[PDB]
């Protein structure tokens, strides 16, 4: 699975 | 193409063509604002950012999957749509990062709005870089370079808890993992970044509070799959 | 701009548009396929409907939000930003009908492809009403010639099972409730349509038998939100 | 609420 970056 | 619009109405566009759904309209009524010449306010600048991470956001996510169903196949209609969409992609990159460049960076004196728009430019570089081959080495330089200029002014300028300064740490260590193939770099940095924001929190009214662990709980959750 | 791509190509770019979740491309695509001018494959037809049926849907969507918005405040920002999407929407609803008059209509003989495409015009008719004001008589009455035509040849030539025409009456159903202001027409028709298909289920593979019951829970549905 | 209609 991907890495979660910054969220809105 | 809003060259004739009040600045003050393409930022109200921009806030309805966001409660729409609509963030390509919401991404040029900013850029039209940003065009007017005058630096933004801290709402505008999360409105400019909120608008450009949906487009492109949905740009990686379409080559995301097209560039998987070209790697299964491996006539040239996969590829040449990937290439399509990887083109509208770098487009739109090119746009955040010329819209920095001219003139959004150097006008920013304040460490808030400066710490904002190098993050913004590490962010976009690093979004070419998802796409770029072999060039690559050029755009992964350009990506870092911003984020450590951030980082080195966040340290000395904000708190460990701003949520500014968590998500681009957040960001630079995703940079690390996915990008650079410096996982360990990634993982030390969430750890350090979580670490230090803990230890601020007795400072924060509710409110911030609230602000600044939601973004270490995402720095958490890359820990936990990292390692 | 399509002239110049394969029909071929076109489709499967049409069905790699699709997984992408790239709705603007994929109707593109498929606007160019149909201006090839031969007829469309079933398989064909659905990504067609598909694709304008997404594109349109984002801007019903965005229509509804903005309208609301301009109804609470009653600068010109609402109104006029409300008008855009309005515009565009109709612009959409107006190549869609373009493409079914010249020439996927006249050029379907068999009952599969004639109805699918009269219930294409009365849709786009329905979604143009929404939006008109006063004009909407004619619209209003367009869509509604359209839905019989389709309705009286579906009830000749198709079994109540069949999901084109139980779909059909479905969105009949809902111009009948929505935008003709005739609440009763709309429970007597998905009533009707309801009881019809129950009778015939029988005659179905699972297969069929899950596809028809999937639409007959819609009508089900809209009976208990209008009962 | 509004009504459904034949979805995808
Ligand atoms: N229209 C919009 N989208 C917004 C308008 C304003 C706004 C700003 C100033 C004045 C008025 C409005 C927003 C403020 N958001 C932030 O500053 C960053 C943030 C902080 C904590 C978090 C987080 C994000 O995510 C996880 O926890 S967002
Ligand atoms: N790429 C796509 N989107 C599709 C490709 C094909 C396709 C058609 C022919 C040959 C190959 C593919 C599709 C077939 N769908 C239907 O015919 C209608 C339907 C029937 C039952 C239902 C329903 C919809 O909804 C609730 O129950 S959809
Ligand atoms: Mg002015
Ligand atoms: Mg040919």
């Amino acid at each position: 699975v991907r890495s979660l970056s910054e969220r809105l | 193409a809003m060259g004739s619009m009040e600045r003050a109405s393409l930022i109200q566009k921009a806030k309805l063509a966001e409660q729409a759904e609509r963030y390509e309209d919401m991404a040029a009524f900013m850029k039209g604002a940003v065009e007017k010449g005058e630096e933004l306010s801290c709402e505008e600048r999360n409105l400019l950012s909120v608008a450009y991470k949906n487009v492109v956001g949905g740009q990686r996510a379409a080559w995301r999957v097209l560039s998987s169903i070209e790697q299964k196949s491996n006539g040239p209609e996969v590829r040449e749509y990937r290439e399509k969409v990887e083109t509208e992609l770098q487009g739109v990159c090119d746009t955040v990062l010329g819209l920095l460049d001219s003139h959004l960076i150097k006008e920013a004196g304040d460490a808030e709005s400066r710490v904002f728009y190098l993050k913004m430019k590490g962010d976009y570089y690093r979004y070419l870089a998802e796409v770029a081959t072999g060039d690559k080495k050029r755009i992964i330089d350009s990506a870092r370079s911003a984020y450590q200029e951030a980082m080195d002014i966040s340290k000395k300028e904000m708190p460990p808890t701003n949520p500014i300064r968590l998500g681009l740490a957040l960001n630079f260590s995703v940079f690390h993992y996915e990008i650079a193939n410096s996982p360990e770099e990634a993982i030390s940095l969430a750890k350090t970044t979580f670490d230090e924001a803990m230890a601020d929190l007795h400072t924060l009214s509710e409110d911030s509070y609230k602000d600044s662990t939601l973004i270490m709980q995402l720095l958490r959750d890359n820990l936990t799959l990292w390692t």
